[PDB]
Protein backbone atom coordinates (compact mmCIF):
# COMPACT_ATOMS: atom_id res chain seq x y z
CA UNK A 1 0.00 0.00 0.00
CA UNK A 2 2.51 2.76 0.67
CA UNK A 3 6.33 3.39 -0.50
CA UNK A 4 9.16 5.20 0.86
CA UNK A 5 10.80 7.78 -1.09
CA UNK A 6 14.46 9.07 0.35
CA UNK A 7 15.38 12.47 0.07
CA UNK A 8 19.31 13.15 -0.73
CA UNK A 9 19.32 14.28 3.05
CA UNK A 10 17.96 11.58 4.45
CA UNK A 11 14.21 12.89 5.33
CA UNK A 12 12.11 9.40 4.57
CA UNK A 13 8.54 10.71 3.01
CA UNK A 14 6.00 7.86 3.14
CA UNK A 15 3.12 7.86 0.36
CA UNK A 16 0.95 5.56 -0.84
CA UNK A 17 1.87 3.22 -3.87
CA UNK A 18 -1.11 4.32 -6.08
CA UNK A 19 0.63 8.16 -5.46
CA UNK A 20 3.69 6.98 -6.40
CA UNK A 21 2.79 5.39 -9.64
CA UNK A 22 1.72 8.82 -11.11
CA UNK A 23 5.44 8.70 -11.97
CA UNK A 24 6.40 6.12 -14.67
CA UNK A 25 10.38 7.19 -13.41
CA UNK A 26 9.07 5.58 -9.87
CA UNK A 27 7.37 2.72 -11.34
CA UNK A 28 10.40 1.48 -12.71
CA UNK A 29 12.97 2.23 -10.05
CA UNK A 30 10.17 0.51 -7.35
CA UNK A 31 10.67 -2.76 -9.60
CA UNK A 32 12.02 -2.94 0.00
CA UNK A 33 9.42 -0.64 -1.55
CA UNK A 34 12.00 2.19 -1.25
CA UNK A 35 13.69 4.43 -3.67
CA UNK A 36 16.66 6.64 -2.64
CA UNK A 37 16.67 9.94 -4.65
CA UNK A 38 20.48 10.83 -4.38
CA UNK A 39 20.01 14.34 -6.12
CA UNK A 40 16.98 15.44 -4.59
CA UNK A 41 16.71 17.11 -1.63
CA UNK A 42 13.84 17.41 0.99
CA UNK A 43 12.42 20.89 0.22
CA UNK A 44 11.68 19.31 -3.65
CA UNK A 45 10.51 15.88 -2.65
CA UNK A 46 7.95 16.99 0.01
CA UNK A 47 6.68 19.12 -2.30
CA UNK A 48 6.76 16.30 -5.41
CA UNK A 49 4.52 14.16 -3.19
CA UNK A 50 2.25 17.40 -2.17
CA UNK A 51 1.39 16.93 -6.04
CA UNK A 52 0.47 13.56 -5.86
CA UNK A 53 -1.89 14.21 -3.04
CA UNK A 54 -3.26 17.60 -5.58
CA UNK A 55 -2.66 15.95 -9.09
CA UNK A 56 -4.45 12.70 -7.55
CA UNK A 57 -7.72 15.04 -5.83
CA UNK A 58 -8.14 17.41 -8.75
CA UNK A 59 -8.09 15.03 -11.53
CA UNK A 60 -11.38 14.26 -12.77
CA UNK A 61 -13.72 16.87 -10.54
CA UNK A 62 -14.79 19.36 -11.55
CA UNK A 63 -15.01 21.36 -8.50
CA UNK A 64 -12.83 24.15 -8.97
CA UNK A 65 -9.37 23.55 -9.25
CA UNK A 66 -6.49 25.89 -6.95
CA UNK A 67 -3.13 26.83 -8.21
CA UNK A 68 -0.58 24.37 -7.09
CA UNK A 69 1.75 26.57 -5.35
CA UNK A 70 5.85 26.96 -5.89
CA UNK A 71 7.62 29.29 -4.15
CA UNK A 72 10.11 31.35 -6.28
CA UNK A 73 13.69 29.40 -4.00
CA UNK A 74 12.12 26.02 -4.96
CA UNK A 75 11.06 26.77 -8.66
CA UNK A 76 14.87 25.61 -10.25
CA UNK A 77 15.07 22.70 -8.28
CA UNK A 78 11.54 21.40 -8.79
CA UNK A 79 11.71 21.74 -12.20
CA UNK A 80 14.54 19.25 -12.50
CA UNK A 81 12.67 17.04 -10.39
CA UNK A 82 9.83 17.26 -12.21
CA UNK A 83 11.55 17.08 -15.32
CA UNK A 84 13.74 13.96 -14.36
CA UNK A 85 10.39 12.15 -13.09
CA UNK A 86 8.60 12.59 -16.09
CA UNK A 87 5.77 14.47 -14.21
CA UNK B 1 -14.76 15.66 4.27
CA UNK B 2 -11.07 14.54 3.50
CA UNK B 3 -7.89 16.28 5.43
CA UNK B 4 -4.68 15.99 4.31
CA UNK B 5 -1.88 15.52 6.66
CA UNK B 6 1.87 15.08 7.06
CA UNK B 7 2.67 13.05 10.32
CA UNK B 8 6.13 13.93 11.20
CA UNK B 9 8.70 12.55 13.58
CA UNK B 10 12.35 12.99 13.10
CA UNK B 11 13.01 12.57 9.65
CA UNK B 12 9.97 10.29 8.61
CA UNK B 13 7.43 12.06 6.73
CA UNK B 14 3.59 10.45 6.48
CA UNK B 15 1.68 11.73 3.48
CA UNK B 16 -2.06 10.26 4.20
CA UNK B 17 -5.92 11.71 4.40
CA UNK B 18 -8.64 11.18 6.64
CA UNK B 19 -12.03 12.66 7.99
CA UNK B 20 -12.62 15.55 10.04
CA UNK B 21 -14.65 12.96 11.84
CA UNK B 22 -12.05 10.25 12.26
CA UNK B 23 -10.65 10.43 15.58
CA UNK B 24 -7.04 10.64 16.95
CA UNK B 25 -6.60 7.29 18.18
CA UNK B 26 -7.94 6.22 14.12
CA UNK B 27 -5.34 8.19 13.32
CA UNK B 28 -2.87 6.60 14.97
CA UNK B 29 -4.27 3.21 13.97
CA UNK B 30 -3.47 4.38 10.61
CA UNK B 31 0.26 5.28 12.26
CA UNK B 32 0.27 1.96 13.32
CA UNK B 33 0.19 -0.11 9.76
CA UNK B 34 2.92 1.98 8.29
CA UNK B 35 5.60 2.49 10.90
CA UNK B 36 4.31 -1.02 13.17
CA UNK B 37 3.96 0.66 16.34
CA UNK B 38 0.86 0.31 18.48
CA UNK B 39 -0.86 3.33 19.31
CA UNK B 40 -0.20 2.97 23.08
CA UNK B 41 3.62 3.78 22.43
CA UNK B 42 2.56 6.50 19.93
CA UNK B 43 1.47 10.59 20.73
CA UNK B 44 0.17 12.85 18.04
CA UNK B 45 0.70 16.79 18.16
CA UNK B 46 -0.92 20.10 16.61
CA UNK B 47 2.10 22.18 17.02
CA UNK B 48 3.20 21.66 20.62
CA UNK B 49 -0.19 20.53 22.21
CA UNK B 50 -1.05 16.64 22.80
CA UNK B 51 -3.91 15.35 21.25
CA UNK B 52 -6.54 13.08 22.45
CA UNK B 53 -7.42 9.81 21.31
CA UNK B 54 -11.30 10.53 21.63
CA UNK B 55 -11.36 13.91 19.80
CA UNK B 56 -11.88 14.02 16.60
CA UNK B 57 -9.25 15.66 13.71
CA UNK B 58 -11.84 18.37 13.11
CA UNK B 59 -11.92 19.63 16.82
CA UNK B 60 -8.44 19.80 16.88
CA UNK B 61 -8.42 21.91 14.19
CA UNK B 62 -7.79 19.73 10.89
CA UNK B 63 -10.49 20.90 8.65
CA UNK B 64 -11.04 20.82 5.16
CA UNK B 65 -9.83 24.70 4.78
CA UNK B 66 -6.58 24.28 6.29
CA UNK B 67 -5.41 20.61 5.38
CA UNK B 68 -5.60 20.96 1.64
CA UNK B 69 -4.07 18.86 -0.63
CA UNK B 70 -1.33 20.86 -1.91
CA UNK B 71 -0.66 22.27 1.66
CA UNK B 72 -1.17 19.38 4.00
CA UNK B 73 -1.31 20.34 7.87
CA UNK B 74 1.56 18.73 10.12
CA UNK B 75 0.63 15.98 12.95
CA UNK B 76 3.66 15.91 15.26
CA UNK B 77 4.51 12.39 16.04
CA UNK B 78 6.32 10.92 19.04
CA UNK B 79 7.38 7.29 20.31
CA UNK B 80 8.02 5.71 23.37
CA UNK B 81 10.48 2.83 24.24
CA UNK B 82 8.87 2.73 28.85
CA UNK B 83 9.27 6.48 28.53
CA UNK B 84 7.65 8.99 25.90
CA UNK B 85 10.56 10.36 23.77
CA UNK B 86 10.23 14.53 23.54
CA UNK B 87 8.48 15.32 20.39
CA UNK B 88 11.53 16.14 17.89
CA UNK B 89 10.47 17.11 13.72
CA UNK B 90 13.98 17.74 11.97
CA UNK B 91 13.21 20.21 9.49
CA UNK B 92 13.73 19.65 5.82
CA UNK B 93 16.47 20.92 4.37
CA UNK B 94 17.14 24.81 2.91
CA UNK B 95 16.62 26.18 -0.55
CA UNK B 96 19.80 27.77 -2.09
CA UNK B 97 19.50 31.52 -2.30
CA UNK B 98 17.89 32.86 -4.97
CA UNK B 99 20.12 33.42 -7.89
CA UNK B 100 20.75 36.99 -9.16
CA UNK B 101 17.71 36.53 -11.99
CA UNK B 102 14.92 35.74 -10.37
CA UNK C 1 -10.75 24.24 -37.03
CA UNK C 2 -13.12 27.16 -37.42
CA UNK C 3 -16.13 28.89 -36.77
CA UNK C 4 -19.51 27.58 -38.33
CA UNK C 5 -21.46 30.50 -39.88
CA UNK C 6 -24.04 29.57 -38.69
CA UNK C 7 -26.02 32.91 -37.99
CA UNK C 8 -28.08 31.50 -35.23
CA UNK C 9 -27.90 33.57 -32.11
CA UNK C 10 -26.27 31.71 -29.18
CA UNK C 11 -25.77 33.85 -25.73
CA UNK C 12 -22.91 32.65 -23.96
CA UNK C 13 -21.62 33.53 -19.96
CA UNK C 14 -18.09 33.50 -19.58
CA UNK C 15 -17.58 31.90 -16.06
CA UNK C 16 -13.97 32.81 -14.96
CA UNK C 17 -13.34 30.09 -12.31
CA UNK C 18 -9.67 30.45 -12.07
CA UNK C 19 -7.05 32.83 -10.76
CA UNK C 20 -5.57 33.95 -14.26
CA UNK C 21 -6.54 36.82 -16.24
CA UNK C 22 -8.93 34.67 -18.67
CA UNK C 23 -7.88 35.94 -22.62
CA UNK C 24 -11.10 34.89 -24.65
CA UNK C 25 -9.97 33.54 -27.86
CA UNK C 26 -12.78 33.16 -30.93
CA UNK C 27 -11.74 31.49 -34.06
CA UNK C 28 -13.27 32.92 -36.84
CA UNK C 29 -14.18 31.90 -39.80
CA UNK C 30 -10.72 31.34 -41.37
CA UNK C 31 -9.36 29.59 -38.97
CA UNK C 32 -7.49 32.82 -37.29
CA UNK C 33 -7.77 33.67 -33.73
CA UNK C 34 -9.48 36.45 -32.71
CA UNK C 35 -9.14 37.99 -28.79
CA UNK C 36 -11.42 39.93 -27.02
CA UNK C 37 -11.10 42.09 -24.05
CA UNK C 38 -9.86 40.08 -20.73
CA UNK C 39 -11.72 38.75 -17.45
CA UNK C 40 -10.38 39.23 -14.16
CA UNK C 41 -10.12 36.13 -11.90
CA UNK C 42 -13.12 36.07 -10.42
CA UNK C 43 -15.13 37.92 -12.76
CA UNK C 44 -18.18 37.47 -15.06
CA UNK C 45 -19.08 38.68 -18.51
CA UNK C 46 -22.46 37.73 -20.58
CA UNK C 47 -21.15 37.41 -24.18
CA UNK C 48 -23.32 37.45 -27.80
CA UNK C 49 -22.17 34.53 -30.11
CA UNK C 50 -23.54 32.03 -32.22
CA UNK C 51 -24.12 28.33 -32.56
CA UNK C 52 -21.51 26.28 -33.92
CA UNK C 53 -18.45 29.23 -33.34
CA UNK C 54 -15.64 27.92 -31.85
CA UNK C 55 -13.65 29.72 -28.26
CA UNK C 56 -10.54 28.79 -26.46
CA UNK C 57 -9.58 30.19 -23.67
CA UNK C 58 -5.87 30.82 -22.24
CA UNK C 59 -3.93 33.10 -19.24
CA UNK C 60 -3.76 36.42 -21.04
CA UNK C 61 -0.40 37.07 -19.74
CA UNK C 62 1.34 33.86 -20.63
CA UNK C 63 -1.03 32.25 -22.77
CA UNK C 64 -1.01 29.40 -20.12
CA UNK C 65 -3.99 26.70 -21.75
CA UNK C 66 -7.12 26.96 -19.58
CA UNK C 67 -10.03 24.94 -19.70
CA UNK C 68 -13.29 25.70 -20.39
CA UNK C 69 -16.17 23.18 -19.07
CA UNK C 70 -13.26 20.53 -18.91
CA UNK C 71 -11.84 20.75 -22.02
CA UNK C 72 -9.78 22.92 -24.75
CA UNK C 73 -12.80 24.20 -27.07
CA UNK C 74 -16.08 25.21 -26.60
CA UNK C 75 -18.67 25.01 -28.54
CA UNK C 76 -22.09 27.29 -28.45
CA UNK C 77 -25.48 25.23 -28.49
CA UNK C 78 -28.84 26.03 -28.76
CA UNK C 79 -30.03 27.95 -26.07
CA UNK C 80 -27.92 31.04 -22.10
CA UNK C 81 -25.32 28.56 -22.31
CA UNK C 82 -22.23 28.59 -19.46
CA UNK C 83 -18.63 28.45 -20.05
CA UNK C 84 -17.06 27.49 -16.84
CA UNK C 85 -13.12 28.59 -17.29
CA UNK C 86 -10.88 26.44 -15.28
CA UNK C 87 -7.33 25.81 -14.36
CA UNK C 88 -6.28 22.61 -15.54
CA UNK C 89 -4.61 19.71 -13.55
CA UNK C 90 -1.24 20.68 -14.67
CA UNK C 91 1.85 18.56 -14.96
CA UNK C 92 4.29 19.34 -12.00
CA UNK C 93 6.99 19.92 -15.09
CA UNK C 94 4.64 22.93 -16.83
CA UNK C 95 3.78 24.25 -13.59
CA UNK C 96 7.50 24.17 -12.99
CA UNK C 97 8.34 26.38 -16.25
CA UNK C 98 5.26 28.76 -15.69
CA UNK C 99 6.93 29.98 -12.18
CA UNK C 100 10.51 30.11 -13.87
CA UNK C 101 9.36 32.01 -16.83
CA UNK C 102 7.40 34.50 -14.52
CA UNK C 103 10.73 35.05 -12.81
CA UNK C 104 13.80 35.49 -14.76
CA UNK C 105 13.46 37.72 -18.62
CA UNK C 106 13.70 35.44 -21.55
CA UNK C 107 17.23 37.05 -22.53
CA UNK C 108 18.40 35.47 -19.42
CA UNK C 109 16.76 31.90 -19.66
CA UNK C 110 20.55 30.80 -20.86
CA UNK C 111 22.11 32.12 -17.49
CA UNK C 112 20.25 29.88 -15.22
CA UNK C 113 21.70 26.28 -14.14
CA UNK C 114 20.03 23.71 -15.86
CA UNK C 115 19.99 20.99 -18.29
CA UNK C 116 20.49 21.74 -22.21
CA UNK C 117 16.63 20.30 -22.44
CA UNK C 118 15.19 22.67 -19.58
CA UNK C 119 16.28 25.83 -21.90
CA UNK C 120 14.55 24.86 -25.41
CA UNK C 121 11.20 23.81 -23.34
CA UNK C 122 11.47 27.12 -21.51
CA UNK C 123 11.79 28.38 -24.57
CA UNK C 124 8.64 26.98 -25.97
CA UNK C 125 6.10 29.02 -24.65
CA UNK C 126 2.74 28.24 -24.51
CA UNK C 127 1.89 29.66 -28.07
CA UNK C 128 -1.95 29.52 -29.76
CA UNK C 129 -0.82 28.72 -32.96
CA UNK C 130 0.69 25.95 -31.67
CA UNK C 131 -1.80 24.69 -29.83
CA UNK C 132 -4.12 24.87 -32.48
CA UNK C 133 -1.75 22.26 -34.90
CA UNK C 134 -2.94 19.56 -32.79
CA UNK C 135 -5.29 18.05 -35.18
Amino acid sequence: MYVKLISSDGHEFIVKREHALTSGTIKAMLSTNEVNFREIPSHVLSKVCMYFTYKVRYTNSSTEIPEFPIAPEIALELLMAANFLDC
Amino acid sequence: MDVFLMIRRHKTTIFTDAKESSTVFELKRIVEGILKRPPDEQRLYKDDQLLDDGKTLGECGFTSQTARPQAPATVGLAFRADTFEALCIEPFSSPPELPDVM
Amino acid sequence: LRSVNSREPSQVIFCNRSPRVVLPVWLNFDGEPQPYPTLPPGTGRRIHSYRGHLWLFRDAGTHDGLLVNQTELFVPSLNPIFANITLPVYTLKERCLQVVRSLVKPENYRRLDIVRSLYEDLEDHPNVQKDLERL
